[PDB]
């Protein structure tokens, strides 16, 4: 998430990040419902409004929504108190986003994204650079422990492969931008360079990274100027669990086969089966079966998406009931102690047991207390000192 | 029917000097005023 990553954030950085068309349209083009409206009514103003007014511009149904909302709106630091008044940085480079102060480019940009994703299943034609399998292996999806001819795919690493396509480049830009506060350079323009693409000397070595996974296109080695692509922006499924994908793309057939079994490949068609054997399969490594339903309705067929709820029903949770089956049986460590003839000591052992966060389970027959082993060092010591 | 033929005049040169954008849309004195007009104490 961006305001995720944008809360737990300093004001010393926030300031000198809010540049004119690129971070301010930005943080504004993700506020929930309510805040939006409230930074367009304030937006022309000098004088702050008083702090018990915002509070009753709302119904009182809907009032929870009101406290979440500035929660996340004071929590990226846009106003304060001052006794309402925006941030004058903020407010200033806003007003200036409201008028103040080629098929190439798109065949490019999924062939060269399409062999960041072969990297991450066995093909030969992998992609061949050091610095981003180094780069994988410290965000945490490239499992090696040792040298490693090829590199492994953890379980982190499954569920990459069935996030959205723009999801899940949010997700690989989060582990860019938090490891290069030492290895790269500041936080500050890097991030600003990407809502600037959205719409120094150091700045042209991040651009060769996106030259490899495709958001920018160089096509003369490093020229003056950049051209962006698509990506830097930001199937049928049927009632007898068959599957039929109209893609030819070898990496789409691949992540059908995570979840599904393949029983013929024409030209332009693929039709697989979801099935019993083939899901818990893929749960047993872990691609939860709440991964595959948004993996199919977010790649849905045109046909698919009609009046009918997309994702029929009937298929939408034999998937979850077939996640259920691992679910029975959820093991968890403990530690016993019984067999006191003592009919108070029991319960004189709960005020000892409870604050510290180590019970598991409590029975009131024979009260049968369980502790962690973790925390189990330091009830021995309690029991025999009295 | 003296009055349509210079007020059809007037609008057509006055369309030539066209967009200010930043200060020429709303002032701070007036905006803020209308905070007290649809607020629950106000009109």
């Amino acid at each position: 998430n961006l305001q995720e990553f944008l809360g737990g954030l300093s004001p010393g950085v926030l300031d000198r990040l809010y540049g004119h068309p690129a971070t301010c349209l930005a943080v504004f083009r993700e506020l929930p419902s309510l805040a939006k409206n409230w930074v367009m009514r304030m937006l022309f103003l000098e004088q702050p409004l008083p702090q018990a007014a915002v509070a009753l511009w709302v119904k009182k149904e809907f009032s929870k929504a009101q406290e979440e909302s500035t929660g996340l709106l004071s929590g990226l630091r846009i106003w304060h108190t001052q006794l309402l008044i925006l941030n004058p940085i903020f407010r200033q480079n806003l007003r200036i986003a409201l008028l103040g102060g080629v098929p190439s480019l798109d065949k490019y940009a999924e062939e060269r994204w399409e062999v960041v994703l072969h990297f991450m299943v066995g093909s030969p034609s992998a992609a061949v650079s050091q610095d981003l399998a180094q780069l994988l292996s410290q965000a945490g999806l490239m499992k090696s422990t040792e040298p490693g001819e090829p590199p492994c795919i953890t379980s982190a690493g499954f569920q990459f492969l069935l996030l959205d396509t723009p999801a899940q480049l949010w997700y690989f830009m989060l582990q860019y931008l938090q490891t290069a506060q030492s290895r790269g350079m500041d936080l500050v323009e890097i991030l600003s360079f990407l809502f600037q693409l959205s719409f120094s000397d150091s700045l042209l070595n991040f651009l060769q990274h996106l030259r490899e996974f495709g958001l920018v296109f160089q096509r003369k080695r490093k020229s003056r100027r950049y051209y962006p692509t698509r990506l830097a922006i930001n199937i049928v499924v049927e009632t007898n669990y068959r599957l039929y994908a109209y893609t030819e793309s070898e990496l789409q057939i691949a992540l059908i086969a995570l979840f599904s079994e393949m029983l013929y490949r024409f030209p332009n068609m693929v039709v697989a089966q979801v099935t019993r054997e083939s899901v818990q399969q893929a749960i047993a490594s872990g691609i939860t079966a709440q991964q595959i339903i948004h993996f199919l309705r977010t790649r849905a067929h045109p046909v698919m998406l009609k009046q009918t709820p997309v994702l029929p029903p009937t298929i939408t949770d034999q998937i979850r009931l077939w996640e259920l089956e691992r679910d029975r049986l959820r093991f968890t460590e403990g530690v016993l102690y019984n067999q006191f003839l003592s009919q108070v000591d029991f319960e004189l052992l709960l005020a000892h047991a409870r604050e510290l966060g180590v019970l598991v389970f409590e029975n009131s027959a024979k009260r049968l207390m369980v502790v962690t082993p973790a925390g189990h060092s330091d009830v021995k010591r309690f029991w025999k000192r009295q | 029917s003296q009055d349509i033929i210079n007020s059809f005049q007037s609008i057509r040169q006055e369309m030539e000097a066209y967009t200010p954008k930043l200060t020429q849309v709303l002032s701070s004195s007036a905006a803020s005023s209308t905070i007290t007009a649809l607020s629950p104490g106000g009109a």
